[PDB]
RNA sequence: CAUUGGUGAGCAGCGAAGGAUUUGGUGGAUUACUAGCUAAUAGCAAUCUAUUUCAAAGAAUUCAAACUUGGGGGAAUGCCUUGUUGA
């Protein structure tokens, strides 16, 4: 905001607070000087105290750019072999400032466009200037004359880089998602990488050739950083004329949109599943941040013989609104069941291969899958539709077995005991229904007051909890079959909640931007956090140690730990 | 020739043998301080030793119908087969159809 | 046989750069 | 700097025609031919046998 | 990687040095004329004797080989070993050999060229050290025993894998395989570089230029399906068409006309792109046969344009240059030709340009309309422009003659345009 | 593991050994692989014994003798626990010095252990043959170098080189000057005829791990990742003593003639190529041939050693050398 | 009559600007993420040399040393151990 921090290895080794209230906009270091330009066109130059020291510390001077000298400051650069010169490029022209004395030395001829980027070229005196039309100006500074002018039409230029490998290439990354490579000797365009980052999230926001390598690191705004190579030429004598196009090399990424549903994927607290509104299911890693693939939505070839009917334009699935995972049969058949927004069936997924499975699971009464659950043994998947029906599919062969018609509204929660003995469902008619499962009978039918919007089952104590619509959490023992606790105190809708790994707390995040920790034995709220941003998922670790939540804005997952 | 001159830059005088970079920059084994213009000339030559000088600055400077019109048009555009015709004609052998 | 287009392992050679902390100098 | 290394012409040391024989260069240097008396003693002994 | 792979790269680095008598016998055994036995028998004095004789003959036939008689065919060039010189002298030697191959590309039906390049092959090892220019220069001769010998000698590059199938066999490589070889894309980048160097050194000829325009036409025909592969074939072939048109030879200009007409009937191009191509054609159009070919291709480009603003007026400078290269008697002979190639859109744009710009040759307009059967929308546009010109310019008897001609033929369309504008 | 370089005596083949089991015998110049073996026992060194055709590698316990194709010919039950191999090439003797404090000479044409010699001083820390003399200089853990011969069961002469263990020694081709570095960060240039040490560099700023001397008197020292080369260091004149810097440009001091460093590595061994001007450095990741201009000698002798050599020439000379071998009791000082 | 045997010719059914099988290469993971080099309390990273030296400290088993051998017989000459003569 108003300060400049000087970190080494992550730790703030010095702070540099500026003497204004206007925010800092640009920042360029060179030599002993640090030049920080706050947004009202005034550049603060700080100096090293001792010429042996490691970072600038003391105030030195406060240059300023009035309106009659230039517009808003676009960038602050330094060129090589310029003693005490700071190249300040504004929206109208290019300036050179002597920083020790504090005296302007030169003002270029005003460009008839608006300048958006600057970049010092690896030759002497030359700076490249990207405008808001399609123009890259190669501008000299010893003379002050536009050496070259290269036109990209119908685009805004966002990031410029040069090559220093021994070839004279240029990379112009646009604000539309494109990245175009020029050869400056033949005045040619080698190539154009189309749509590497999303146009909707800024486009290409930085592109950098590494210093002497044929490797360009391009980062976008869609939570992704890539880097590409220039493979050497396939010819012998020609060489620089037959240039191979740039191929892919490494990259990291995440979610672009905020995440919708999270889930802890094993008991070690090693892996998280995270499905998000850009229709992507990722498998993040809580141990090492380079173990986190994206689960692949690449279908399997049918076992009947027909052809799978879809679009020939491949796409992603609809967004995920429920997930169930069970590690009991992993690496033998599928163990995730996911329920997508406004579709009439669920998908199986496989966490071993990190791929989709070969079965999809229908509801058979024209109803959307409103909730899903899996057996403990890993054999059965229960699909509760939006018309009451419970269909029970075998997961090895993905074949239908049963159907339970107790509800006539939607079924917002299913669970099975750890002994495969009893089975609870809860639905929007305010009804909890306790079925047997080894027989096929009904054991009981409880009716509460409000509708029921969520159910969480703790199998080690056989207690489940239902988030209602008179704004309360009803804790029901499943064996003796009655309400044992009724936690009151939320003031708006209850978004998400979960049990403690031992059965002692319920943590519930709700739409009044709060997260409350209720104690089950004594019955009262023992902790409350207020968040700046509403929390949409809360999941305890299967181990005791972590809490993982995720909010309305933000593309990540907040991790908390246990003082307890 | 240049377009600006810096009086303090001609005024200044810098050491050399206090750092290893500038120790590379020296010329005689008896010189130990060098004024600003000879300093920046040696730095400029050293920059040339690191990054060699290319043809695209060494020779090129952008300063009856011609014969460069086709090259100029190809250099400007990036999509050749036009789509903004909207001809009220129909393109052959490639059908634009959607399922409903 | 068509032309074998096939990518081989890359190896970051050493670099050489510049130092603005020599480019800047103090007064007399 | 005057760098100069050892450069040999295969035209000089491996002849062009197959039928022509190869140049056998010789370099008398006592360091390069070490065991004068031992080698001559073994040649004399093999000659008497 | 693996030790066999790194050693493979080491071997291909030292591929040409004769470290032993067996490698020497093999390397000196590969030859263009003599077989294995005699090529392994003979020597550099023999080869250079034949070289100097054949180069005297070649300089007598075409007088540009005297410089190679000064440098590449001297006794110091008997003596010097390519594998020992530094990279700078290697580069200059490669420039000398590339210039020689560009000159003696056009003479390969000749035992003199065979003997001179025999000396180059068996002294400077061009057939493994730089085979790219060797194959590109002698690529148009592709049925001939000289190309068979070149194939049996050369170790083939990455890009010539089809010929890597055809190497050391009995049948020649076939035209479909040459179409494959050109149908790769990096090959086309390489070959257009070769032709740009060839034009800049000003040594092209009719056989090679025929061959390369035929391969280019077949490449466009093979990729007629993919709109995307055609759209990335655009800059290469239209850049070589620009350079081929900037050339001075009528042969190069006709070959560029051929590439232009086939590529613009295979891809519906932009209006500005078509007009820029027309501008370069007319701006360098000099000879008479090239004039005939250029009129044919301009008519074809203006016809294959099908879209919005299809038939609008030629702009100012383009119309000026076009009339200066084709005054009215030439286009009238072209129109009363009996082959009758369809050119109605170009004619209509021509008359609209005359109506806006010149405002004199209206009897010429009447003769054009008498010789051509235009279409209905073209007649409507001509009539509308003439109505505007009659309302602005002072009325003239030639304009009265034009409207009398319309009322004679197709009066009700004139009534419709007057109903749109006027009484 | 960290590799280990040996060149042939013609300087036309290269034998690399890795600490795990990789042994490769290759032609290095035309890029051939003659024999590659993935032995799994940790291998310590290897020499081409008489040709490109037979080579002996030292393994976890026993020395093994392999053909030109990896066909194992022998295993030596008597050469237990060797780390240093060598081959006296006129005498046809494979010398192996080990961790058992013993030194064994094995005649490879007959098949017969010529001599077993009991070094008293425990496991041998270096070894180099005086070629002009064919006498083995071993370097013990005490600091003593010992000149040994296969007739006398006693060391011919003991020299106290350094304090604490000897790290590496190397003797000039002419048989006159020995260089020896010891782990007290020290390096001595000794004279061998009359046994008077010439000059003693005392504080190397890391111990010297390897030494080698070329056929031009170039002296190469490796003390970690660094390789350094002094030219005209092996003279007798007291101003030829190798230094690292000329204080104020003093023209008497001998600053290094060439320098290199292998940034992430730690060089295992090094050896000049016989008749080119290169030294091969075998280091933790592999093999590198440094180009050192004045290093190798240019004009060889064909009656002794050919870089260019037909198979027929090879086998005729192999029989000739078998016929003219010298007996192992003609090894004197 | 069957084929739980092969090779083919057609349907019913599935079915969005196609579909199926095989295959070369490269990238990321396969253990739980604190940055490169060196002579290292710092420096370099465009360089370590015209400070790279001096001072200090540093020398047992008077040599203890194969703990490292397929089984039996031996061992001229060697090698080891013990005594002896003569210098």
């Amino acid at each position: 905001e108003n300060k400049v921090g000087i970190y080494k290895r992550g730790i703030e080794e010095h702070l540099l607070e500026l003497e204004t209230d206007a925010n800092v906009e640009h920042l360029c270091i060179f030599g002993d000087y640090l030049c920080a330009s706050t947004d009202d066109n005034s550049i603060f130059i700080y100096k090293k105290s001792d010429p042996q020291d490691k970072y600038p510390s003391e105030f030195y001077t406060k240059l300023t750019v009035t309106e009659i000298q230039g517009g808003e400051i676009v960038s602050l650069q330094h060129l090589a072999t310029y003693l005490n010169k700071l190249t300040v490029v504004t929206k109208s022209n290019v300036l050179l400032f002597n920083v020790r004395t504090g005296k302007l030395v030169f003002t270029s001829n005003e460009f008839p466009d608006q300048i958006t980027t600057a970049e010092p070229a690896p030759v002497l005196d030359i700076i490249a200037l990207g405008t808001v039309t399609g123009e890259v100006i190669m501008f000299n500074m010893r003379k002050g004359k536009r050496i070259r002018t290269i036109k990209i039409p119908q685009s805004r230029i966002s990031s410029l880089s040069f090559r220093t490998d021994g070839s004279s290439h240029l990379s112009v990354g646009t604000s539309s998602g494109d990245l175009i490579f020029y050869d400056l000797d033949r005045r040619s365009r080698i190539h154009v990488l189309k749509n590497i980052h999303r146009e909707s999230y800024g486009g290409v926001t930085q592109a950098t050739f590494l210093n002497g390598q044929p490797i360009i690191v391009t980062s976008g705004g869609d939570n992704s950083l890539k880097e590409y190579v220039f493979d050497p030429s396939l010819s012998q004598g020609s060489g620089d004329v037959v240039v191979q196009p740039p191929r892919y090399l490494r990259s990291r990424g995440g979610h672009s949109q905020p995440p919708s549903y999270i889930a802890f994927a094993d008991s070690q607290s090693h892996f998280m599943l995270s499905a998000s509104k850009d229709r992507s299911l990722w498998s993040f890693s809580l141990r090492k941040d380079a173990q986190s693939q994206e689960m692949s939505q690449r279908l399997h070839k049918k076992q009947d013989g027909g052809r799978v009917g879809g679009s020939t334009i491949k796409s992603k699935f609809p967004e995920i609104v429920a997930l169930a995972i069970e590690n009991a049969r992993i690496g033998e058949w599928e163990n995730i069941i996911t329920a997508h927004k406004d579709e009439k069936f669920a998908r199986t997924w496989d966490m071993r291969n990190k791929r989709v499975g070969r079965w999809t699971f229908d509801t058979t009464d024209d109803g959307f899958v409103k909730s899903v659950a899996m057996s403990q043994c890993g054999n059965f998947g229960f699909i509760g539709s939006s018309n009451g029906s419970i269909t029970i599919y075998n997961m090895q062969s993905g074949i239908l077995r049963k159907k339970y018609k107790l509800h006539k509204r939607a079924v917002t929660g299913i669970s099975l005991d750890g002994m495969n003995r009893k089975m609870v469902s809860c639905g929007l008619d305010g009804i909890v229904g306790f079925y047997d499962f080894n027989k096929s009978t009904l054991l009981g039918k409880l009716k509460l007051d409000a509708p029921i919007t969520a159910m969480v089952y703790h199998r080690s104590s056989d207690l489940f909890a239902l988030a209602l619509d008179d704004l309360s959490i009803v804790v029901i023992d499943a064996v003796t079959q009655r309400v044992v606790r009724q936690l009151w105190g939320h003031s708006n809708r209850i978004t998400a909640f979960d049990f403690s790994p031992e059965g002692r707390w319920i943590v519930s995040a709700s739409l009044d931007s709060t997260i409350r920790t209720w104690d089950l034995p004594t019955g009262g709220c023992i902790d409350g956090i207020i968040v700046d941003n509403v929390a949409t998922n809360v999941k305890f670790s299967p181990n005791g140690d972590l809490l993982a939540t995720t909010h309305v804005t933000g593309n990540g997952i907040c991790i908390w730990t246990n003082r307890a | 020739e240049a377009a600006w001159i810096d009086s303090d830059d001609e005024k200044i005088k810098v050491p050399i043998l206090v750092t290893n970079k500038t120790k590379k920059l020296r010329t005689s084994y008896n010189e130990s301080k060098i004024n600003g213009v000879h300093y920046i000339n040696r730095l400029r030559s050293q920059f040339e030793k690191i990054y060699p000088r290319p043809k695209w600055v060494d020779d090129e400077s952008d300063s009856n119908g011609d014969i460069n019109a086709l090259t100029k048009i190809l250099s400007t555009t990036y999509n050749y087969k036009d789509t903004l015709s909207n001809s009220k004609l129909l393109p052959p052998k490639k059908l634009d159809i959607v399922r409903l | 046989p068509k032309v074998v287009r096939e990518a081989k392992k890359v190896e970051m050679t050493e670099a050489r750069a510049y130092n603005a902390d020599a480019d800047t100098a103090k007064a007399a | 700097m005057k760098i100069k290394t050892i450069k040999r012409s295969a035209d000089d040391y491996v002849p062009v025609k197959s039928t022509q024989e190869s140049q056998m260069p010789r370099n008398l240097n006592p360091e390069l031919h070490p065991f004068e008396r031992a080698r001559e003693y073994t040649k004399a002994l093999n000659a008497t046998k | 990687s693996s030790l066999s792979d790194q050693l493979a790269q080491v071997a291909s680095n030292n591929a040409t040095v004769a470290l032993d008598r067996k490698r020497r016998q093999k390397l000196h055994s590969a030859s263009l004329i003599y077989n294995s036995k005699t090529a392994a028998t003979q020597d550099y004095d023999f080869i250079f004797e034949n070289a100097s004789k054949a180069l005297e003959e070649l300089s007598q036939i075409e007088p540009k080989f005297a410089i190679f008689s000064r440098t590449l065919f001297s006794e110091s060039s008997i003596s010097l070993d390519r594998n020992v010189q530094t990279k700078e002298e290697i580069k200059d030697l490669d420039n000398a050999i590339n210039a020689y191959l560009l000159l003696a590309s056009s003479k390969w039906y000749l035992a003199p060229t065979l003997h001179a390049t025999e000396w180059l092959v068996r002294r400077f090892q061009i057939h493994v050290k730089n085979t790219e220019m060797l194959l590109l220069s002698t690529l148009n001769y592709y049925q001939t025993p000289v190309f068979k010998r070149i194939l049996s000698i050369i170790k083939l590059p990455p890009l010539f894998n089809c010929l890597s199938n055809f190497v050391r066999s009995e049948k020649p490589p076939t035209a479909l395989t040459m179409i494959k070889l050109f149908n790769d894309m990096d090959f086309l980048k390489l070959y257009t570089s070769y032709l740009d160097q060839c034009i800049k050194h000003n040594a092209t000829y009719t056989n090679q230029l025929l061959f390369t325009t035929c391969c280019f036409i077949n490449v466009v025909a093979f990729n007629s399906n993919n709109d995307e592969k055609l759209n990335q074939l655009v800059p290469i072939l239209l850049e070589i068409s620009a350079k081929l048109l900037a050339s001075k030879s009528k042969d190069c200009q006709i070959a560029a006309h051929t590439i232009l007409v086939v590529f613009a009937t295979a891809l519906p191009l932009k209006k500005t792109i078509i007009l820029a191509a027309m501008e370069t054609i007319l701006s360098n159009l000099d000879a008479k046969e090239a004039k005939h070919s250029a009129l044919l291709t301009i008519c074809k480009l203006f016809q294959t344009l099908k879209g919005q603003g299809n038939v609008d007026q030629l702009p100012s400078k383009i119309f000026k240059l076009f009339d200066s290269k084709f005054d009215t008697v030439s286009i009238l002979t072209f129109l009363d030709k009996e082959d009758k190639p369809v050119c109605d859109k170009f004619i209509t744009s021509y008359t609209r340009s005359i109506a806006r710009y010149d405002r004199s040759k209206l009897n010429i307009i009447l003769s054009l309309l008498k010789k051509i059967r235009l279409e209905r929308y073209e007649v409507r546009l001509i009539i509308t422009d003439l109505i505007y010109l009659s309302e602005i310019l002072e009325d003239k008897s030639q304009l009265v003659e034009l409207f009398e001609y319309f009322i004679s033929i197709n009066e009700d369309l004139v009534l419709k345009c007057l109903k749109s504008l006027g009484l | 593991g960290p590799y280990h370089i040996k060149y042939a005596k013609n300087g036309t083949h290269l034998l690399i050994t890795g600490r795990k089991g990789h042994v490769a015998s290759m032609d290095w110049r035309k890029g051939q692989l003659r024999a590659e073996l993935f032995l799994n026992e940790t291998c310590h060194s290897a020499t081409y014994l008489q040709n490109e055709q037979y080579f002996a590698v030292a393994q976890k316990k026993y020395t093994f003798i392999y053909d030109h194709e990896g066909t194992e010919l022998h295993r030596l039950k008597q050469h237990i626990e060797a780390r240093h191999l060598d081959f006296l090439p006129y005498h046809y003797l494979l010398v192996t010095a080990g961790e058992t404090g013993w030194l064994k000479y094995h005649d490879v044409s007959t098949g017969q252990l010529v001599s077993e010699l009991r070094t008293k001083a425990g496991p041998t820390m270096a070894m180099a043959q005086n070629p002009w003399n064919a006498v083995m200089h071993l370097g013990h853990s005490n600091g003593t170098v010992s000149l040994w011969s296969p007739s006398m069961p006693e060391p011919l002469v003991k020299l106290l080189s350094a304090r604490g263990p000897v790290n590496s020694i190397a003797i000039d081709r002419s048989g006159y000057y020995m260089a020896t570095t010891g782990a007290d960060r020290s390096m001595k240039i000794w004279d061998i005829r009359n046994f008077k040490q010439l000059h003693s560099v005392e504080s190397l700023p890391t111990p010297g791990t390897n030494v080698s001397i070329s056929d031009t008197g170039l002296l190469a020292l490796s003390r970690g990742p660094h390789v350094t080369l002094w030219k005209d260091a092996l003279k007798l004149s007291g101003d030829s003593k190798p230094c690292f810097g000329s204080m104020g440009g003093n023209p008497h001091r001998n600053t290094p003639y060439m320098s290199h460093l292998f940034a992430g590595n730690k060089v295992e061994n090094l050896g000049f190529v016989p008749f080119e001007d290169l030294l091969g450095v075998g280091h933790q990741t592999g093999i590198t041939n440094l180009i050192v201009p004045g290093a190798g000698e240019a004009n060889y002798d064909a009656l002794e050693l050919n870089p260019f050599e037909t198979k027929k020439q090879r086998q005729e000379q192999e029989v000739r050398t078998l016929l003219n071998k010298l007996p192992a009791d003609t090894i004197t000082l």
